[PDB]
């Protein structure tokens, strides 16, 4: 039931490495829970650099 | 019958070191 | 002989011929249809061609000299074009608009893929993706994700208004709640979409007003519908409001529709995706 | 040919039946 | 139902008494009808007497467990049955006990259920054993009148 | 006793023949008459009854219990199967027979249809006399070729199933078509010096007269048989020629023919064509009838394989499970595939006596030629131009000069097909990269198509027969 | 988990280096208490020495038993024996499903570590029947599976791992279908079919997380070997060399990294050593393969394969370079390949020209279809044989 | 990140630029297509010969004469392919037509 | 050959005679004729085929009908019906008690209820004074009073023909105010059957308040019917099964006493419900890595039973935008949390910045 800015940055850097290896599907599903949290800010300067 | 292949594999491994040099 | 009396057939499986709707088989020999020429009718099958792809529902053609049912329409025929989106349809992609990529990508999972790809879902072994419940802010293009998509598949699309749903001769309105549907069954893959439900899914109804009645019909047969549905591969009511309020809260809710899907009110990256259009 | 074959044989047990009820009868009335 | 795998005494029976009840009776059909008619052996006909003061016991559990469900599988051969046509009319001593707890088994059968059906398979097997019992199958009527629970 | 168990079977058995005589006596109705004869009833009549049950003392029981002589001597042929006057001419185990109790049972049926009472035997006039007179040989003959009986009995099998017959139909001759050559089989085992082929050239003058289609086919398929025996080479050459051999035969004729065509053909140096015939031959051939025959064809077609160049598996050897019978032909199978003589010479004389037997001897030697060509025929087909020293020292042949010949020589067989250009000195493939110019993929193609229209017109006249044949004879 | 007792099996197979894996091979058993098994999973080695043992020899390579393998086995049998009695008494006291099979397994187990491996045979098919979840029969399979893989006889195999395989859907054992996965490739290893181990073992890391089986890492490794052995380079460049698997382990990869490296940088001497390389530390480190021929002739063909494919001509000198393989192999493997026409070539070797027919031209499409529409003449005269008679 | 986009990057360019070159068919000599393309001679070759593998030109490369050769449309393959296809089918039906045919013999 | 060069020649002839309809004889008369109303068409009184007589067709029978001279040709038992096109949309029922409910409790009292009168009616007419009337199944939505119907339906051996609170739902030949007599009809036909009343009363406010009102005047004779004609008073092995939200928020027709003797309550989810439901869902949907059910399950309860559906169904969906083909664990909990957190959005609205 848990969702927090933090915790999507795991999945932000998460989906950089799976984009080097060249898989876009468990990166593209990531995604997706990372920019919902992210839509209202609520977080520094530097989670929103990472989410972009 | 039974394929000279098997007898070959010991025999290509050990040929290919020497046989780049040896040849051209 | 017989290639001279196939000749015979074929003029009488052309025209002149006369539509209608064929509901079921009562015999292999002769069914059951019913006519737009106001007669019901008891209508021979043509003998040495199929008689057995007849049998489901689909509309129908029966020739006006013999009085039988000599060839099939598709089910695509005969289709109104009161109803929007059968002389329209839309040209947007999802390239053409910017923002709201994360919604975007919701739509498309739950929309586009069944109808595109119906063994997908049974590999995983789920039930195929339920309708999408469209609340949000106004002018964000929510609806536009539903013109995107709904493009993508290259299939019927049936797009209806709830003053569509209720009354065209008092009463007929249930009635056609049941019909649209059906239809879409008919000609699947298809999409079934309502722009508005402002006054029918409200829960406040009276029967004092006579008006309010069909109204009351067309909420209770909607609820229904997604029952029914259920267990089975159609997908559920694709449905477009602006409000989270006007809607029951207790007799609609997740799982029905697999997704309800807020469109932020607040989106900083949104409208930065609007001004790079632009550039 | 094949399907008509193996219901050939299944005939030939019926048609070879045949020959021999007519042979057993004539061996009933013959021993009375 | 014949089955020497027990539902019938071959050998003296207390297991399946308690369980058969509550889903459908199993133990009483077997045990009235083709124990007595098959075996009219007076050897065994005493296993059967044994058993006899259990089988009496078995109506209070029946009425704790009635609803149509579970009664309507249950019996619908004991309501064939003919004394005369087992020929168990043959041995008086053992087989008239044996009509004392099976007629309290009938009963319920016959009014509670109400179909025409169930009467009518109900009657052929009353009267024939009435006449032939008689003086002691209006001690019989009585006990029932009574009722092992005051029910319906 | 004994004989009662098996009793209920002989009854079986008396259903299926006398039925087979009822059809063949009304018209023409062939076609049914032989499947039935041949392999199917066979299978049953010896293995399931008599062997498997036990009690092999109920065939002279079942052609004798009433004393028929027959009116034309057919008493000794009945004996000399089993019971020959003693109990057993292999397996007795009857209580009951026609010289232990005569009467037990009738399979006779009391009506001339096999057999029946003995007014019959002392003398009759009969139509149905011929019938039941052929049918009589056919359920003798049965256990006779499945136990291999031997000595003199084998000897007076002949003079009883022909020159008591010269004059028959095409329903008798067809019976007697059949008789004639399991007995043959029987004859060819023992490697008796008493002409098997005598006989059978005898009857083949019997055959065609009737002008039965059946008669000739059975006749000369085991006629080459006997004649590869003696080893007289001229005699079958003509006679294969001479073989239509029917599209309509049992599946036993099919398998045989194309085997001792394929002998014949191998020694020619027609050797293609001979190993093709011979391995269907293999496949073609039953689990029971054949096992004398079948056992010659996997060890005759090892070395006729390697004739066309051909260099057959360790697959083949293991499958059926012979290997080890097999393993002096597998021998000749690695010297041929090496290219060197020495090891060809040595095994060919060594193992000479064994092959001799199954009839190989003369295959054998022809393989001298083959040793080489079979390892120059790898070497030229997979490379393009390679030197007569590349196939010389890869093969252990004596010289270039010696393997330039042996490859002239071979491209005028034309089957390694290729030119030889002697300048540097190499040998050239053949070869255009394209065979879309020629018409080779069209041709090959056309080949298939009247292959293909044989098989459809073989179909529509075969389909109709059987039920043909039943409805004239009344089916149930 | 066990796949590393296999990877122990496998190294001897080819005769090379096989003393230090002889030793390790040999402890295995003492754990398990499988002296007798230890002859029977011995025969799929074959081709080497495995013969010694206490109850042996003490000549050869491969190790000696200790006295304590021995009598950690009387342990064990004797320990087994008086689990499975005891499992049985519970199983009376509470719920008749689970803990009867429990008790079957016990019994097979026994009988499997003794040495009669008929008995744990039935056994196992009674562990099988028994009324539980669909779930927990995929548990029970997987172990015998296991075992079954050691020895290398077909049969076992294929019976487990076609079940298990058609239950995943129905009981939606989705869970177990990890385990599986991996299982599925071992099972299409163990066949002398590399082909289908290709496709296979790629599919095996993608949809692979954990759930009680061996580690991520050591699948991209072997996905590696079969994927270039079966596979032609643009369906192999797709897979792996794009694909994730292979770039996230990183490490642990270079004999086969090097092999797709070369292959790209397309430098046949460097290639070819890398062929070799690979074969060695990866391709004999399977026991896999129940004749060892076909894997031999496989790998030669693919990297022949490569070579000709690129060139319509190649000088003589540096197509016999960049094998590193003699005249005499060359020639001797080329005799075969040729055949099956997936190299297609010819050698002009007076004018120094490698041609190749082309596999992919109107003269390969007509071998295969001649090839079949011969046979299939043969074999409609067989059919016709028996119908008409 | 940035290396994979790069050589993403880098596959694209070098199918691009190829095609303009090649184009004619027939037997253009490596070295004419390698001044227009932009690229060196020993760096051409080497692409070439990855390109003939992979088929991201449908030509071959010929290191004997020292030409690039580039595969013209042949005469169909359409007659061996419709024979393939059908006899493979009759293959499958052949094992299934022998199974029940054995109750005859 | 002959046969089928015969069969077309036939067919032509045979077919290119004009009309051919259908009707439904409502009645016959002494005429030995039978009136034959045509269902858009005038009515027609015609003499008695020689295919099919008076005695052949019993009265209200849907009929074919051949020529412009509207002669009899076959007997129909089916009829034009808004429960023909109902059942089309319905498919094929599913589900059980268990699965909905998940207590032992809920189980036992529905199923005594509803399906020992379909068994024997006879028997319950006897127990009291006649035949029970209607029945009322009333829960929250977790557990969903159409899907309950859908379940009951297997037990009770009824074909589950569900039948709209509406009637207006006809334009067949006229509205179902007009003709509340058809949809009876065919009700009977069918029998068993059951007929799903569905008028959840949350459609209307001031009809539920008072007592007249148009779609309380329709509804009230469609009832009173099944009293009259009888045969739910004779019978009933049909079932009507009415369903409402609450116990008490009826509408006046359906509330009073005559058409009810039965109301049911079931609670609303528990942690040991939600492990049954989403137990028997995972293993249909995808089951999760190394089974988290329990988790799910102890941390709280599903608000319906729907919200359980809803949370494997989700899962299935993220693990395919992954390149799974199963789930997993991330999956099967990500769905959980995004099926309750939108249906707590919706549903309050008393938490602007309380709680």
């Amino acid at each position: 039931m848990d969702d927090k800015a933090l915790l999507v940055e795991v999945q932000l850097l998460e989906s950089k490495t799976y984009h080097a290896l060249s898989n876009l599907p468990k990166a593209r599903a990531a995604l997706t829970s990372a920019r919902t949290t992210a839509n209202a800010i609520y977080c520094p300067p530097k989670l929103q650099a990472t989410l972009d | 019958n039974v394929e000279d292949d098997f007898s070959n594999q010991l025999r290509a491994e050990l040929e290919k070191h020497g046989y780049k040099m040896e040849t051209s | 002989e017989f290639l001279h009396a196939q000749e015979e057939v074929k003029r009488i499986q052309s025209i002149p011929l006369v539509i209608g709707q064929f509901l079921e088989a009562v015999d292999q020999n002769t069914a059951i249809v019913g006519s737009t020429t106001g007669s019901n009718y008891y209508v021979r099958i043509l003998s040495t061609i199929d008689r057995e792809l007849l049998k489901p529902n689909a509309s129908v053609a029966l020739h006006k000299h013999s009085n039988a049912l000599v060839d099939v329409l598709p089910p695509e025929a005969d289709s109104s074009i009161m109803m929007l989106t059968s002389d329209q349809k839309p040209d947007v992609m999802y390239a053409d608009i910017g923002g709201m990529d994360i919604q975007k990508q919701e739509v498309r999972e739950a929309v586009e893929l069944p109808l595109t790809h119906f063994e997908l879902y049974k590999q995983i072994g789920i039930d195929p993706p339920r309708g999408v419940l469209m609340y949000g802010p106004p002018g964000c293009g929510k609806t536009m994700l539903a013109k995107a998509v709904a493009h993508h598949t290259t299939a019927a699309f049936i797009r209806v208004v709830g003053s569509e749903f209720v009354q065209k001769y008092l009463g007929e309105g249930p009635r056609m709640v049941r019909d649209v549907f059906r239809l879409a069954k008919e000609n699947a893959p298809a999409i079934i979409f309502i722009d508005e439900i402002d006054a029918i899914a409200t829960k406040r109804f009276d029967a004092q007003t006579g008006a309010d009645r069909e109204v009351q019909r067309i909420l209770l047969e909607l609820l229904n519908q997604m029952d029914g549905f259920d267990q089975n591969v159609n997908v559920k009511v694709i449905m477009a409001t602006n409000r989270a309020d006007t809607l029951d809260p207790a007799l609609l809710r997740p799982g029905r529709l697999d997704r309800k899907i807020e469109f932020p009110l607040p989106d900083r990256r949104q409208k930065r995706l609007i001004f790079s259009t632009i550039t | 040919m094949v399907v008509v074959y193996l219901a050939s044989l299944i005939r030939s047990v019926v048609a070879l039946h045949n020959l021999i009820n007519n042979k057993i009868a004539n061996r009933d009335a013959e021993k009375k | 139902m014949e089955e020497g795998g027990r539902d019938k005494t071959p050998v003296q029976s207390q297991q399946p008494s308690a369980t058969a009840p509550s889903g459908a009776d199993e133990k009483s059909s077997g045990k009235e009808r083709r124990d007595a008619g098959e075996k009219d052996k007076e050897q065994e006909l005493s296993e059967e007497d044994k058993q006899l003061q259990d089988e009496l016991e078995m109506l209070v559990e029946r009425l704790g467990e009635k609803d149509t469900s579970l009664y309507r599988p249950a019996l619908e051969e004991l309501r064939r049955q003919i004394r005369s046509s087992t020929t168990s009319m043959t041995s008086v001593p053992k087989p008239l006990k044996f009509l004392r707890p099976h007629y309290g088994k009938l009963k319920e059968i016959y009014e509670n259920m109400a179909p025409g059906e169930n009467k009518c398979f109900a009657a052929d097997i009353i009267s024939v054993l009435a006449m032939t019992m008689s003086g002691e199958r209006e001690c019989l009527k009585y006990r029932l009148v009574g009722s092992q629970e005051e029910l319906a | 006793p004994a004989p009662q168990d098996v009793e209920m079977k002989e009854e079986a058995a008396a259903g299926s023949g006398s039925a087979g005589e009822g059809d063949g006596k009304a018209a023409a109705t062939e076609h049914s008459q032989r499947e039935l004869d041949t392999v199917t009833l066979e299978d049953i009549k010896e293995h399931v009854r008599q062997l498997e049950k036990a009690v092999s003392g109920k065939e002279p029981r079942f052609v004798l219990r009433a004393l028929r002589m027959l009116p034309s001597t057919s008493r000794r042929l009945n004996h000399y199967v089993l019971y020959k006057a003693v109990h057993g001419f292999f397996t007795s185990n009857n209580a009951t027979r026609d010289f232990l109790l005569p009467f037990l049972e009738e399979p006779m049926d009391t009506e001339a249809d096999l057999q029946f009472r003995p007014r019959t035997g002392k003398a009759a006039s009969a139509p149905l006399l011929p019938e039941v007179e052929a049918y009589l040989q056919l359920l003798m003959v049965i256990f006779l070729m499945n136990s291999k009986r031997y000595k003199e009995a084998q000897k007076i099998s002949d003079d009883l199933m022909q020159k008591i017959s010269t004059q028959n139909r095409r329903a008798l001759d067809l019976v007697a078509a059949k008789c004639y050559y399991y007995h043959a089989r029987v004859y060819e085992f023992l490697d008796k010096l008493d002409v098997v082929r005598s006989f059978l050239h005898a009857r083949l003058r019997t055959a065609t007269l009737r002008h039965d289609a059946d008669g000739q086919a059975t006749l000369l398929n085991l006629l080459l048989r006997n004649y590869l025996h003696y080893s007289l080479y001229d005699q079958a050459e003509k006679l294969v020629s001479k073989s239509v051999f029917p599209e309509q035969a049992n599946n036993n004729e099919w398998a045989r023919y194309l085997y001792y065509t394929g002998r014949i053909k191998a020694i020619q140096l027609e050797y293609s064509e001979a190993r093709r015939t011979m391995t269907n031959a293999l496949r073609k051939a039953p689990q029971h009838t054949a096992v004398g025959f079948k056992q010659t064809v996997h060890k005759l077609l090892i070395v006729v394989e390697l004739l066309l160049g051909e260099i057959p598996d360790r697959l083949q050897f293991r499958q059926p499970s012979l290997k080890r019978s097999l393993m002096p032909y597998f021998l000749l199978t690695q010297a041929v595939r090496t290219g060197n003589l020495a090891k060809f010479n040595q095994v060919l004389d060594q193992f000479g006596e064994k092959f001799q037997t199954d009839g190989t001897y003369t295959l054998i030697i022809r393989l001298r030629h083959n040793v080489i060509k079979t390892g120059v025929r790898m070497i030229s087909l997979s490379y393009s131009r390679i030197s007569l020293a590349d196939i010389a020292q890869k093969l252990q042949l004596d010289s270039p000069e010696d393997a330039e010949f042996i490859v002239a020589k071979a491209i005028r067989d034309g089957v390694i097909e290729a030119s030889i250009n002697h300048e540097k000195g190499y040998v050239q493939s053949k070869e255009m990269i394209d065979i879309y110019s020629t018409r080779e993929p069209q041709l090959a193609f056309h080949q298939r198509i009247s292959f293909c229209l044989d098989i459809h017109n073989m179909s529509v006249k075969a389909m109709r027969f059987p039920p043909k044949s039943y409805n004239k004879d009344l089916e149930s | 988990m066990p796949l590393e007792n296999l990877e122990e099996e496998g190294l001897p197979k080819n005769p090379d280096l096989r003393i230090a894996q002889l030793r390790f091979l040999l402890s295995l058993p003492e754990h398990r208490g499988d002296t007798a098994v230890r002859e029977e999973l011995m025969a799929a080695v074959r081709e080497n020495n495995m013969a010694p043992y206490y109850e042996a020899l003490c000549k050869s390579l491969d190790w000696q038993m200790d006295m304590d393998l021995l009598s950690k086995m009387k342990k064990a049998n004797e320990e087994e024996l008086k689990r499975l009695d005891e499992e049985l008494e519970d199983a009376e006291k509470n719920l008749g499903e689970s803990e009867i099979r429990d008790a079957m397994m016990a019994k097979a187990e026994y009988l499997c570590q003794i040495g009669d491996k008929e008995g744990a045979l039935t056994a196992f098919r009674k562990t099988y029947d028994k009324t539980v979840a669909l779930g927990h029969r995929l548990d029970i399979v997987f172990y015998l599976l296991r075992i079954g893989l050691f020895y290398m006889d077909n049969d076992l195999i294929t019976r487990n791992t076609e079940k298990a395989k058609s239950l995943i859907e129905e009981g939606g054992d989705w869970d177990r279908r990890n385990r599986l996965k991996v299982y599925q490739g071992l099972y299409c290893v163990a066949i002398r079919d590399f082909k289908q181990a290709a496709e296979l073992f790629l599919d095996t890391v993608s949809t692979f997380t954990s759930y009680e089986l061996m580690d991520y890492k050591t699948f991209v490794t072997y996905t590696v070997y079969v994927s270039m052995i079966a596979l032609e380079r643009p369906d192999l460049r797709e897979k792996v060399i794009k694909g994730a698997e292979i770039l996230e382990v990183l490490h642990s990869l270079p004999a086969v990294r090097q092999y797709l490296f070369s292959l790209y940088e397309c430098r046949y001497s460097v290639f070819f050593q890398s062929l070799a390389v690979v074969e060695q530390e990866m391709k004999k480190d399977w026991l896999f393969a129940p004749h060892y021929r076909y894997y031999v002739r496989e790998m030669r063909i693919h990297a022949y394969s490569q070579l000709l494919e690129s060139y319509r001509s190649l000088t003589l000198g540096y197509m016999a370079e960049a094998f590193g393989v003699g005249v005499e192999f060359i020639d001797q493997e080329l005799s075969r390949f040729i055949a099956a026409g997936r190299l297609h070539c010819k050698i002009d070797k007076v004018n120094e020209i490698v041609e190749t027919n082309r596999p992919d031209s109107k003269n390969w499409q007509y071998q295969e279809t001649i090839k079949k529409g011969d046979l299939l003449l043969n074999r409609v005269q067989k059919l016709s044989r028996v119908i008409n008679m | 990140i940035i290396s994979t986009h790069l050589a993403k990057l880098y596959d694209n360019l070098l199918e691009q630029n190829l095609i303009r070159v090649i184009e004619p068919f027939s037997r253009v000599q490596i070295e004419h297509i390698s001044s227009l393309i932009k690229l060196s001679k020993a760096d051409v070759e080497r692409k070439l010969s990855q390109m003939i593998l992979d088929k991201k030109f449908h030509g071959i490369l010929d290191q004997g004469e020292g030409v690039l050769i580039i595969f013209d449309e042949p005469p169909v393959d359409k007659t061996y392919e419709a024979a393939l296809e059908t006899i493979q089918n009759m293959s499958k039906v052949v094992d299934s037509l022998y199974n029940k045919a054995k109750k005859l013999t | 050959l002959n046969a089928k060069v015969r069969l077309l020649r036939e067919e032509l002839q045979l077919l290119q005679e004009q009309g051919s309809y259908v009707g439904e004889v409502v009645r016959a008369m002494d005429k030995k004729k039978v009136l034959v109303k045509v269902h858009p068409e005038g009515k027609f009184v015609v003499d008695v085929d020689k295919n099919i007589d008076i005695n052949d067709v019993t009265p209200n029978c849907r009929v074919a009908l051949r020529n412009d001279s509207y002669t009899l040709h076959k007997i129909l038992p089916n009829k034009v019906d808004p429960l023909v096109s109902l059942m089309m949309v319905e498919k094929v029922p599913d589900s059980t008690y268990e699965m909905i409910g998940g207590l032992d409790k809920q189980i036992k009292e529905i199923k005594e209820v509803i399906e020992l009168p379909v068994k024997h009616p006879e028997l319950f007419e006897a127990l009291g004074i006649a035949q029970p009337k209607g029945v009322l199944l009333y829960g929250p939505p977790g557990t969903g009073k159409t899907l309950l119907a859908r379940a009951v339906a297997h037990h009770t051996d009824c074909t589950f023909i569900r039948v709209s609170g509406s009637e207006l739902v006809q334009k067949f030949i006229g509205e179902g105010a007009r003709m509340v007599r058809e949809l009876f009809v065919m009700a009977r036909e069918h029998a068993p059957s059951i007929i799903f009343m569905d008028e959840i009363d949350s459609i209307g406010s001031s009809r539920l308040e008072g007592g007249s009102g148009g779609d309380s005047e329709v509804q009230r004779t469609m009832l009173e019917l099944l009293n009259q004609l009888d045969g739910f008073e004779a019978t009933k092995n049909i079932k009507v099964i009415m369903a409402t939200n609450r116990i008490d928020i009826l509408d006046s027709a359906l509330l009073r006493p005559g058409r009810i003797d039965r109301k049911i309550e079931f609670p609303p989810p528990n942690e040991e419900a939600r492990l049954d439901i989403l137990k028997i869902h995972s293993r249909k949907m995808n089951l999760t890595r190394g089974i988290n059910l329990r988790k799910i399950a102890e941390l709280m309860p599903g608000a319906s039973g729907a919200e359980v559906k809803g949370v494997c169904t989700e899962a299935g969906m993220y693990a395919l935008r992954e390149r799974r083909v199963h789930v997993t664990q991330e999956d099967f909990e990500m769905a959980v949390a995004k099926v309750m957190q939108k249906d707590s959005e919706k549903n309050m609205s008393i938490k602007k910045l309380w709680k």
